[PDB]
Order: structure tokens, then sequence, then C-alpha cells
RNA sequence: GCGGGGAAAGGAAACAUCUUAGUACCCGCAGGAAGGGAAGCCAACAGGGACCCCCUGAGUAGGGGCGACCGAAAGGGGGAUA
RNA sequence: CUCGGCUUAGUUUUGCCGGGGGAACGCGCCGGCCACUGGCCGGCAAGGCUAAGCACGUCCCGAGUCCGAUAGCGCACUAGUA
RNA sequence: CACGGGCCGGGGAGUUCACGGCCGUGGCGAGCCUAAGGGGUUCAACCCCGGAGGCGUAGGGAAACCGACAGCCCGCAGCGGGGCAACCCGCGAGGGGCGGGGUCUUAAAGGGCCCGUAGUCACGGCCGUGAGACCAGAAACCGGGCGAUCUAGCCCUGGGCAGG
RNA sequence: AGACCAAUCAAGCCCGGUGAUAGCUGGUUCCCCCCGAAGCGGGUCUCAGCCCGGCCUCCCCGGAGGCGGCCGGCGGGGUAGAGUACUGAUCGGGGCCCCGGUCAAACUCCGAACCUGCCAGCGCCGUAGAAGGGGGGAGGCGGGGGCGGUGGGGUAAGCCUCCGCUCCGAGACGGGAACAACCGAGACCGGGGUUAAGGCCCCCAAGUGCGGGCUUAGUGU
RNA sequence: UGAAUCCUGGCCACUGGCGGUACGUGAACCCCGGGUACAACCGGGCGAAGCGCCGCUGAAGGCCGGGGGCCCU
RNA sequence: UCGUUGCGGGUCCGCUUACCCGCCGCAAGGCGGGGACAGCGGCAGGCGGGCUGUUCGGCUGGGGCGGCACACCCCUGAAAAGAUAUCGGGGGUGCCCAAAGCUCGGCUCAGGCGGGUCAGAAAUCCGCCGUAGAGUGUAAGGGCAAAAGCCGGGCUGACUGGGCCCUUGAACGCAAGGGGCCCAGGCGGGAAACCGGGGCCUAGAGAACGCUCGUGCCCCCACCAGUGGGGGCCGGGCAUGACAGAAAAGUUACCCUAGGAAUAACCGGCUCGUCGCGGGUGAGAGUCCCCAUCGACCCCGCGGUUUGGUACCCAGACGUCGUCUCUUCCCAUCCUGGCGGUGCAGCAGCCGCCAAGGGUGGGGCUGCCCGCCCAUUAAAGGGGAACGUGAGAUGGGU
RNA sequence: GCCCCUAACCCGGCCAUAGGCGCCGGUGCUACACCCGGUCUCAUCAGAACCCGGAAGUUAAGGCCGGCGCCGCGCUCGGGAGUACUGGGCUCCGCGAGGGCCCGGGAAACCGGCGUGCUGGGAGGGGGC
């Protein structure tokens, strides 16, 4: 949760992940971070640009520089519902279809994050079934 | 990205065999007896790669200096530097050309 | 990885193979009379910054597995390393 | 010349231990010189014989992020001799 | 002896300062590169003085493969002057 | 259309010491050289003395400790023999290889280092490292002093502000 | 207001440490003669530096072989092409098979030119000293142009990044209108002669040169 | 904080401050044991503030979003 | 906590004379309060940017963010010897396994077919075919069929002491790491040959100093001997992933110095994807009718006018937006001159060609440029000139 | 002993011209087999295999030899083809990517034709020394 958004910004905009699970100090799910967090709010944004055309004048800072970078928990989605291994896949599918958020954290009995369910995982269940070397537990 | 240098690092073509050479090789190369002064050609056998010399010595002609148990001690050159190759006869052929 | 608690091993002193008991290596306690420790305590006295380097960033995930093989016949000890991997389970 | 207080720049190709350096500088106190000087010494079972200064021992022993670098003493030859 | 600190090549071993503890007495005490024990060897701390032989240059004398008025001391001259 | 110089005169940049490596010469040679210092002088020169010490003459090993060649082969120069010459043959310093020896490690074998002669002192040169180190150049940091006639603040004691 | 503290203030001034340090910038003074580079590889808090090799130079030892070329004998190779047979891609026809077709940097039954190892010869260099070895001093460790690998990337670039010959840097001179690296060609000094590239209507040395054909646009030169 | 006037909401998780019985941790001194003809050395005990832990504090620095059914989360 | 710290009585009580605080006094000393506390000095722990010194890595199609192309491995690039780069392409590594290690023997895999009780697509059984279409821990490539795969028997060589070579590191200096061949000691499997110093091969990897452990009838510790302790040689480990090894966070628009056209911003150069403009094609629209007017799907171009790409010149300096003023040039022509077509009755409109002599204005809004709008107008075109022109101005924006 | 000639058997080299499918023949004193048994050595669920002891039966099968056909494979053969590609030179063409000329090398697929194991040592058999 305390990471700088510049650390993960390129992985989201470039589409290398569909979202982030944000962890607190104890390894629990603090929240969810997707591109929609960056579209809803601009608390993360700071303008940039190439150096200015400084000629014939006394200007001491010709290029804008980013100095205070926002932390992840400042713009994340707080209070998302988490899933368990025995959670029904149809409740996850309903959430993803309704809100368009394609990452859901998965926690153990103590609330510690052990993984996530992506929209690609949900499609896999609806199209083929369990992943290789996995078994469907009771719901 | 720079070239990696494992012991066999550009040897796909060299260590590949045509279908008609698949399987074990014949045993006649085992039966040549080399004496000091003999000329040999280093011809790597890919079915015994662990005892084969480095790819840079393929096709080079060496001189037998002596024996070490079952391997032959061969004196050869890489460019201008003298190199000592110790290898078993399955990676050697007699050089008939002088 | 599992490893036996007893192996048949060459003993250099007995000049033969004998049964050897196996145990983990444990580093002994640094003694204050060690010459390097005496020099350090001297260097630590008086004013100044912290006098010696102290590593902060570590990179190894596992240590080298070191085992002490004790000859059951004469007590000769061979401490050998099995390479870098997680702690073995002596079975 | 004697006693005390006492840096940093720079060097270590960064830098803090370290060095620079007990230096620069400051405070006090003497003389035509000052200080030192008459074995609770050094040595090794053989013997030297107050002290200071010069040549050597020697960049040796030793100190040191055992790194940069720092660095004796006894002994020997002299000046002079109480 | 112990603790802190400055220093020293002095290193489990240099000197000292400060805080705390603190002897013995010639049948005693101290030293011999960690401490102790035995032997052997060497000495007598914690009081004072001491010529000569050694440092320096305002000054005096001599010398010079030194410079020769933008040089040589800042100053060859009514220069530490205007 | 990269920067520096208006012009002329004068000035203006690889130095010295210590230590090390190497070279060119010179002296002496299993030895080489004296240092400080001393005596004399026509008085810093010069003559003589001074061998302390340094380097060399033996290495191996952390240390205790131990402690070394003329045997064989190849062969350049050179010399000798033969030949018109070409070249062949013999001996063969130096050079190269082996063998042998000292020592360390090891149970040993093997392996490491070393061994069958040349050093030392000086003068000049080149280069390295330190010293300011070819000459010019920071912003800085530290020591001890000087400053509140300016200005900032405050204190003590004086002065001023038409008319509506 | 980080204002002001004697024209000095994100920490005064004076003198001292002090000739602070500077991998950075500027400067570095007479003549002739001999040879003559480099911007590559590896390591580095390394990327404007430095060290070890490559490349230069000087000296010495050594002592007969050496190789930027060619021919042959005996070997190595898997690229161009080819193929669609292994691994994949792909369009059709006919009954999972057969036939035809389109493809492959990370496919290969085949397979050159070409490069390369040893030996013998040729050629050339070498006793006026090959190979090999020791020692002193470096510079340099920013390269660039042409041509070739559809090199690989990129819309492309006087672009980025490799491989090879040559040239500029460090190379005068003729031609290219000018012009480091395109063509010709390598310069001690003076003179005579003949050619190279290229040119020969004038500028401008040499042809208003010779035969045939085409163009009517001053196309073009 | 910035005359006056009407007002000044919810939040002590965080960063701070402060208060606190017990418990864990927490230095030197000190005590006990081993060791050493003596020491060095080794183990244990005791254990201050503090920290952990529990509370108070927003006119302390400040913060004030979602989901679900006024309620839950 | 040690000292100051004393005196009586049974850790507690008291006391005062120490010490501390105040009053009076010139001083002497007196009075009151506290009191062995406090205060003060040493030592120890905590809080401690109040203050001092420093570090805040590199590569980089400028820097920054990211990535790790920073240490390794496979295929490709790589051009049939060797070497070979890019923030080139596709991936992987910081493990795991007492077996997944050694050896001996037997056997044959994926898949298909025939038969067979449950029994089934798939269980065990009989037979046939089956070149590997399986398996071989783990990337990729290579190898492997009486095996290198599968099963079973016996084992620990994932061994002690050493040497040589190959690669890392081409020819050509140079770590660590990895691999190969052996000699000696002593074993395992096997009839024997032979093989075993881990894993079928190519990756899984760490200097000095310090510490620790193993080892030796081991060496040394200052005159001699002894006890404790210390040091030494050889080997294993504890770590530097920025991987040939410092121990290290920001911020400066208040900023300063050395430099750099080795490197960005403006203009210029190159390029033209983008931008603007032109052409080919003709599905389709146009009542009929491709081409009066258009022009899907595609394709060939030009300009240098937007934006970008690149980094060649310029950092001891080319004054950074717009506007004002003033001059000139281009034509891809808005009007004015000429001509043609029309889905041109007229009035108007639309489209093409020649043509740059002249014209192309006044206002509202915004710092603008651009654009929208108002009233006119023959029409109220667009571009270039160091984004013309700040040693001419202006200075609203940046 | 020695030399020479020579089937099937034993040990090999090269590892398809040797392999695969189908059809037609040859071979049996000896040699190779199929074959007969399981006391012994050895072996398993199983004397099937392995191992041991044999010799009644048979050339039906294997092995070896000859022929034909197809597939596969091979070839210093014809064509494909001096084609594709390529080392060196060029003020030669093209707007350009690219092509061309000269000197020197030179494929592959495919079509046709031919081929369908060769060979070393030994035993056994024959002839001589
Ligand atoms: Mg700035
Ligand atoms: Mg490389
Ligand atoms: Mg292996
Ligand atoms: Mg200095
Ligand atoms: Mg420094
Ligand atoms: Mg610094
Ligand atoms: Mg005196
Ligand atoms: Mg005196
Ligand atoms: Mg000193
Ligand atoms: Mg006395
Ligand atoms: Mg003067
Ligand atoms: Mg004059
Ligand atoms: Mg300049
Ligand atoms: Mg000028
Ligand atoms: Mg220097
Ligand atoms: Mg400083
Ligand atoms: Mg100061
Ligand atoms: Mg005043
Ligand atoms: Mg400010
Ligand atoms: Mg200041
Ligand atoms: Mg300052
Ligand atoms: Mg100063
Ligand atoms: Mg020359
Ligand atoms: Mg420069
Ligand atoms: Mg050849
Ligand atoms: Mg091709
Ligand atoms: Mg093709
Ligand atoms: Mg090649
Ligand atoms: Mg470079
Ligand atoms: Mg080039
Ligand atoms: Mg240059
Ligand atoms: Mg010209
Ligand atoms: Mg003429
Ligand atoms: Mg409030
Ligand atoms: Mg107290
Ligand atoms: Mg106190
Ligand atoms: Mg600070
Ligand atoms: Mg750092
Ligand atoms: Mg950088
Ligand atoms: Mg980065
Ligand atoms: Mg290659
Ligand atoms: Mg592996
Ligand atoms: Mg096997
Ligand atoms: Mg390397
Ligand atoms: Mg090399
Ligand atoms: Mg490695
Ligand atoms: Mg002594
Ligand atoms: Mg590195
Ligand atoms: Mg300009
Ligand atoms: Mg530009
Ligand atoms: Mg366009
Ligand atoms: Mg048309
Ligand atoms: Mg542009
Ligand atoms: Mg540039
Ligand atoms: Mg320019
Ligand atoms: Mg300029
Ligand atoms: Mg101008
Ligand atoms: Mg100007
Ligand atoms: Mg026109
Ligand atoms: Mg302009
Ligand atoms: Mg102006
Ligand atoms: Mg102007
Ligand atoms: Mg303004
Ligand atoms: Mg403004
Ligand atoms: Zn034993």
């Amino acid at each position: 949760a305390i990471e700088k958004v510049s650390k993960i910004f390129h992985k989201l905009v470039g589409g290398e992940v569909d979202g982030y699970v944000v962890l607190n100090r104890e390894g629990g799910a603090a929240g969810i971070l997707t591109v929609w967090n960056f579209l809803k709010s601009r608390r993360w944004f700071r303008g940039s640009g190439e150096p200015r055309a400084i000629f014939g004048t006394r200007v001491t800072r010709g290029e804008s520089k980013p100095r205070g970078v926002a932390r992840v928990w400042r713009i994340m989605s707080r209070g998302v519902a988490v899933a368990n291994p025995d959670t029904p896949i149809t409740d996850v599918a309903r959430y993803m279809a309704t809100f368009g958020i394609y990452v859901v954290p998965v926690v153990d009995r103590n609330g510690k994050v052990i993984g996530a369910v992506t929209a690609w995982d949900v499609l896999h269940a609806y199209l083929y079934g369990p992943k290789e070397g996995r078994e469907d537990v009771e719901v | 990205v720079k070239r990696t240098h494992g012991y066999r690092y550009k040897s796909r073509k060299l260590l590949s065999k045509a279908p008609r050479e698949r399987g074990m090789s014949g045993l006649s190369r085992l039966l040549y007896e080399y004496k000091p002064g003999d000329k040999v050609v280093i011809d790597i056998d890919p079915t015994f790669i662990s005892t084969a010399p480095h790819r840079r010595y393929q096709g080079k002609v060496g001189v037998v200096i002596g024996t070490r148990g079952r391997a032959y001690v061969i004196e050869t050159y890489i460019g201008d530097k003298k190199k000592i190759i110790i290898t078993t006869p399955e990676h050697l052929r007699p050089h008939l050309g002088g | 990885m599992k490893f036996p608690k007893s192996v048949n091993m060459y003993c250099p002193r007995c000049n033969t193979y004998t049964q050897h008991s196996v145990s983990n290596y444990h580093g002994g306690q640094r003694r204050s009379l060690a010459e390097g420790q005496r020099r350090y305590e001297r260097k630590l006295k008086g004013y100044g910054s912290t006098p010696k380097p102290k590593q902060k960033r570590f990179a190894k995930v596992n240590k080298k597995v070191t085992l002490v093989f004790t000859c059951t016949k004469c007590g000769y000890k061979i401490v050998k390393s099995l390479g870098r991997m997680k702690k073995v389970e002596l079975v």
C-alpha cells in the first residue's frame, strides 16, 4: 500500500496486468488498483514535458520535475470484497460482469492474501473447468 | 544482449545429426592405436558429448604426444596459441593427408 | 531434501570405510579473546563514527548446506558442504 | 626552546575509522641556547654502563576500513665527556 | 586494579588525564613483549641540580658556475614610503 | 555563422630532492662503497684516515628447522679436417633440453620454489610514486581576529509636524 | 522578504591552513633526420578517467625458418539456393489418405560459391638475422567515408547497432563547378618526356572528329 | 487562529504527546555458579527509564470512500 | 549506578553537621526551611535533524519513470572455421532431489487394433502392429530403443591426498565458477570387461580483512621451565545479486562552481510516419445513367505548411509566444480578367482549366495563435522570408 | 604346421544397394535350427524364457541361396542446367528497392535410367607342401 504509483504505472497502462491487489503490512488485502482508479481520480497525476525554450532571460528551472509521488493507497479502491478458495465462482463472475473490475483478491482463513481471481480465470471456469493439477472444492 | 558463453554455446548445428546417423556410432574409431607423432583429426561425436572437446577444435589437425590412461594427449593450435586436447578416440580420426 | 542420519564413509584416520553419524554444522560462539575481536573492541573505544562496515543489503536466499560426519570408531570429523539449497531434513 | 589547548582543507580516486597532525593557529613560560642527564636501565647467563645531538640499525619489528598510509627501540660508529 | 578518554609502533603489551578502589617495606619492593607459579638474571620508583658536544638569525664578518632595475627582498631611489 | 588575440616591446610554463625500475658509459671485482666524523692544507676546494653499516657471495619454509651440479643430449659463433666450390664431418664457450641436488607439501607419487657466478659504486639520461611537482583556474571548509559611522532591533536623552 | 549585519549574506570581512583539490577547461617557447599508431577486447561506483592485452617505437638475446597469395593431396562446415521430407504455417481438388499450390530468423532429406586445419610444392621474405624471448618509452582506450553482408532494427534518416576490404584522420597532386575520405594516384629538389582518371564549340589544354539511327520537348546537355 | 456577527460537524486507525496495575523485553553496577594457584573468560540471577501492551488527547499534524440491505458491512 | 554520604536506634525511623535554598550582616556569624535527599562529578541505557559530518550507483537514441539489456544459460540474429553488438527477438536461472545420485540385470515407450466378468474412453489378462509420434526434475537446443527411457537387486564415488588439460577469458594479458583425463589410498555394483570424485550435455555462481569449524604424537608466544590463554600453516563454511565485492535518503524556483554542442529546449540540417495537397481505381450513390457532382475497398505520388523521428552545427550564449510597424516573394486562386462543363430555363449555385497585375477591409470575445461570432463587402485566399523584423517597439501570456 | 580354393555356422567392419510388403522355388551326411525332457547347476506365476541333460521326429518355421513385383533407399549416369546461387572488377542500366556486363566457381527438387548389400578373420570341407 505504501509503494509509489510510479513503480506500477507502466505495468497497468501497458496492460501487462489487469489490476493489482494491494497488501497491508500484514499481507492482507488493503484494496484493489486498476486503470479505473487512475481514470476516476487525478490525485496521482503530475504534468511533465520537455525542457522549455529558455533563452534571453533568467529562469532557473527550465524543466518540470516530479518530486512528491503519490502512494498507492491514496488512489486505490478500498473495501473490496475478498474471495476464499471455497467461494462460488458465480459470485465472482457477477461482480466482474457488473462492475468491470477484473481482479478479485483471494485470502486464507487468517485474511492473508494467497492469490487473486482474474477475469481470465473466470472465463476458464466457464469454458473448460479447473486448471491443470487443481480440484474443485465444495462450495 | 551480449553473447553467452556456456561450454556448448553455439552448437545446435554442430551437435545435430541427420536421420541416417541416428543412434549409436560404429566402434572402429575405438580400435585405432595412436603412437606419438601420429596425426589425428578432431571430429566430435555428439553421442558422447561429455568427453568431446570444445567446438573450436572441430576439424583441426593435431599431433599425438602421448597417452593418459585411455585418452590421447594431442597438441594442436588455435590460431597461434598451442593447445593441449586430451580426448578419447571416439572423437578422433586418423589424418591420412600427412 | 532428505538426508540419512548415518552413512558409510571413508575415514582418513582409520584408512578404511566406517559408519559415520551425521549432524548439522553449528557455528561456535565468537570468543572475546579472538585477536580480531580484541582489535575491534579497541577500535570501538573513543569518539568517532561507527568504525567498520556493516552490510545492509543481502541477496542470498539459502545458505550452503554443511554437515558434520563423525566417525563412530575414532571420532574423526569431516565437515562437508552439499551446495546451496534449503535446509536438509536428517532422516 | 619548554608546558598546555587544538582544526579543517586535501589524501584514501566517494566516505565515516584513519590520515593530514599533535600540524596551522591560540594560551602560558624561559635562555643565550633550551629541554635531557647520573639505572626500580639494557641485555641474556656473554656482557654493556648518565645524557643530548649526528651517521646507521630501518621503512626492519610493529600499528592500520592489515587500506591509504604510519613507524620504533636495543645494538654499532662518532661529537663531547662529570 | 578498574571504567571513560586523548595519545603512542606498543600490539590481550606505550605514556598520561579524569572517576572509583588502593599496598608493602630491605626477611621488602620493581623489571625481564598476555596472566600466574617456580628458577635465574638485573635493579632500588614515587625529592633536586649538572658544564661540554646539538637549534636559530634582528645583528656582525666572509664567500658565490646566484640576479642585474618588468630581474633580484614589497623597497638599488626623501619604501613598509606615498 | 566553433572559441581566443587592437598593435608593439619586455616578461611568461617538466624543476629539485628522496626512493624504485631501466639504459649509456667509467672504476674496482667475490667482492664493491664508505656515512657521520677525525688529522693536515695554499682552509667549504684538495690529501689522508674513518668499513659502523649497506648491497653481493644460497636457498626452501608460516614456523620450528633444514640447506645445493660438470653426468648426458641438441646446437649458434668459433676452431679443426675433406672438398674446385656446393656442402659434409669432428670439437663446441654462450644458448636450449634432460638428468642430478637443496627445501616445502603429502602416507607416497606427483607438484612449488631454488641450484653448475657477478656484483657493487659512481656520472648522465628516461619513466614511476610523494613532496606545490609543467603553468593558470573553483564554488567551498577550518583557525584566530575586525566590524552595528551603513542597516535590523531595542534602550537613554534632545528636536519636528502650514492650513482646512 | 531567508531581509539586514559598512556597494559583501541559503551563513560577513581580514589574515592564516594554502601554491586546498580538480578524471574538467585554457596555455606549454629552436632546427633537421629515421620509423610511425589508436579509438578494438577484458576489468573497473565504470561510461569526459584508469589498468591488462591489440596496434607504435628503441635496444638486446637468439638462430633458420616464416606466410596478407596460388596449385594439389587429405579434412572440417550447414550459409545462398533448394525443399515443404522432421517441427510448424497455408490455399484448393479427390477418396484419416492421395494429388496440385503458397511459406519459415528462432524448420531441414539436400546443398554451393566461400572460409578454414595439416602436409607437399610454387611464390615471396629471411644469416645485412625467420621463429621465439627479455628490457625502456609510449600514444591511444570519442573515430569517420565509400562499397558489400535484403546484414539486425527503423516509415525513413547525413539514423542506431554488428561483420569485412579500402581510404580520411595522419596523405600532397589531377578529375569531379566548388567539396576529408567518389575516380585517378601516392609527393626529397630542379628540369625534359609519356600517360591515368577525365576531357577535346568558347570560357579551358586538346575534335565545331567519323558512320548510322532517334528526339521537336531547349526534352536534354 | 486572525475585527465583529452566525457558527465551528464525525474520526484517536496513523504520526505525535501524555497517563498506567500486571506481564514480556530492556545497560552499566551488583549477586551466584563454572573457569583460572590469580585473572582474562563462560553461564545464570536481579533489573531503571524506555519499548511492547492498555488508555486519554483533534482550537495536536491532520483525515472525512465504497458495497450492501434507516440498518449491516 | 559509583562517589560526595555522616551520626543514633529496629530495610525502616529519627537527627544535624555535611550539602542545598532564602533573609540579615562590611566581614565575623546569626535566623528559617530542606536534608544524607537534592545538587554536583564519573560511568551506563533511552529519547534526541536541537547541532556536526557525509552518502544519496550505473546503463540510457538528452535526463527522468520504468526495465536490468548490471552476474549467468539455451535458440535466433551470426554472413557453412573462429570472434561478433543494439533498451535486438523467443525463453530461462539464485533451485530441486537420499533420490531425481552409483552400478548390475531384465524389459519397451506414445498410440492403434483383435479377444476377454463386473469393466466403462480409460484398471488387470491374451495376441498383433507400433522409428519413438513417449519418457528423460527444471528454459531452449542437442543426445538416447537388447537405452541415456520403465521396473527390480545391491549400494553411497554427492569419497580422502594430489597432478595435468579445456572453458569462463578466440588469435592475445586476466578472478572466482564449471567440465575433462589421470596417479595413489580405500570402497560400491558386476562373472568380467568396465563404470562411479553427483544429476545425459550446455545454467543455478563469490576476493581481502574478520569470525567459526575440521585437521596434526603439527609450528610459534621475547632469559629458562610449567599452567591457562593467544597466534600460525592446510581445508569447509558465514557475503558482498551494482554478482572481478564502499557501509549510505531527500530537496533547491534562493541556489553556486567546473565543464559539455560527447547531450536536451528555440532556429537551422537530415527524414516525412504524422500534417497539407495531387493522381490511379470504380463498388456504390446520382429517377435512367460509374465519372454533372461524388468516390467505399485499395494503390502511386508531391510539398516542407502541423506534429514527430534523429542528434550534424551552435553552450567563453544566434534574445525565448503573440501583436505592432515595414518590405518583398510563392501559387496549390477567395475576388477582379479569360474559357469550359453542369442533374446550366431565368435568378442563383456547383465543378474544372489559364492567370499572382491589383484587392483581400472594419469590429465583439480570448495574452493569444487558431477559432467562433457581428455589420458590411466584388471578395473579405492561403503560405515563405533565422516559426521575416525586440542593437525597431510592446511585454498581456509562457 | 604351411600355402591355395571354398555354402549354410562363429567373431566382425561399413551400417537400408543391407530395410519393408507379397508371391514362387532351392537347401538338411555334416553345420545351423525347430525338436525331446527337467535328476543335476541355474530359473521363474510359469523348464514359456534363462540354464542344464539329450537326440525320437522334421525341413513346416528360422538361417542361407535364386527369381519376380511394389514401396523405401543408393548412384563419380542423361535431362533439369551452365539454370538458381555465388568470389573479384565496373564513371554499365534503373527514379528507386534493384538489375546488367566481364573474369572465376556452380547446385537442389524433380523426371528418366541403373542398382537392391559389399567385405575382413575363423571353424568345417577340398587340394597340394
Ligand atoms: Mg536549475
Ligand atoms: Mg565479449
Ligand atoms: Mg556429468
Ligand atoms: Mg597541502
Ligand atoms: Mg577523498
Ligand atoms: Mg568530497
Ligand atoms: Mg645547555
Ligand atoms: Mg637546563
Ligand atoms: Mg604520527
Ligand atoms: Mg627508594
Ligand atoms: Mg623591483
Ligand atoms: Mg635596461
Ligand atoms: Mg570553449
Ligand atoms: Mg576577441
Ligand atoms: Mg606526482
Ligand atoms: Mg568538508
Ligand atoms: Mg571559525
Ligand atoms: Mg549607528
Ligand atoms: Mg522563499
Ligand atoms: Mg558563516
Ligand atoms: Mg557554510
Ligand atoms: Mg581565503
Ligand atoms: Mg613510413
Ligand atoms: Mg574534452
Ligand atoms: Mg587448400
Ligand atoms: Mg532461403
Ligand atoms: Mg520457396
Ligand atoms: Mg564465415
Ligand atoms: Mg568507445
Ligand atoms: Mg565503417
Ligand atoms: Mg584526433
Ligand atoms: Mg576539383
Ligand atoms: Mg583551346
Ligand atoms: Mg475540527
Ligand atoms: Mg542522590
Ligand atoms: Mg548524575
Ligand atoms: Mg544535517
Ligand atoms: Mg551508493
Ligand atoms: Mg546516469
Ligand atoms: Mg531506471
Ligand atoms: Mg561460426
Ligand atoms: Mg540440468
Ligand atoms: Mg541400463
Ligand atoms: Mg568473465
Ligand atoms: Mg584473448
Ligand atoms: Mg558459471
Ligand atoms: Mg628481551
Ligand atoms: Mg562488476
Ligand atoms: Mg535564431
Ligand atoms: Mg530541432
Ligand atoms: Mg496522409
Ligand atoms: Mg474514375
Ligand atoms: Mg520540422
Ligand atoms: Mg552533435
Ligand atoms: Mg554552425
Ligand atoms: Mg557564438
Ligand atoms: Mg543577432
Ligand atoms: Mg549576441
Ligand atoms: Mg495555377
Ligand atoms: Mg522570428
Ligand atoms: Mg530588445
Ligand atoms: Mg534584431
Ligand atoms: Mg507580463
Ligand atoms: Mg502574470
Ligand atoms: Zn575413524
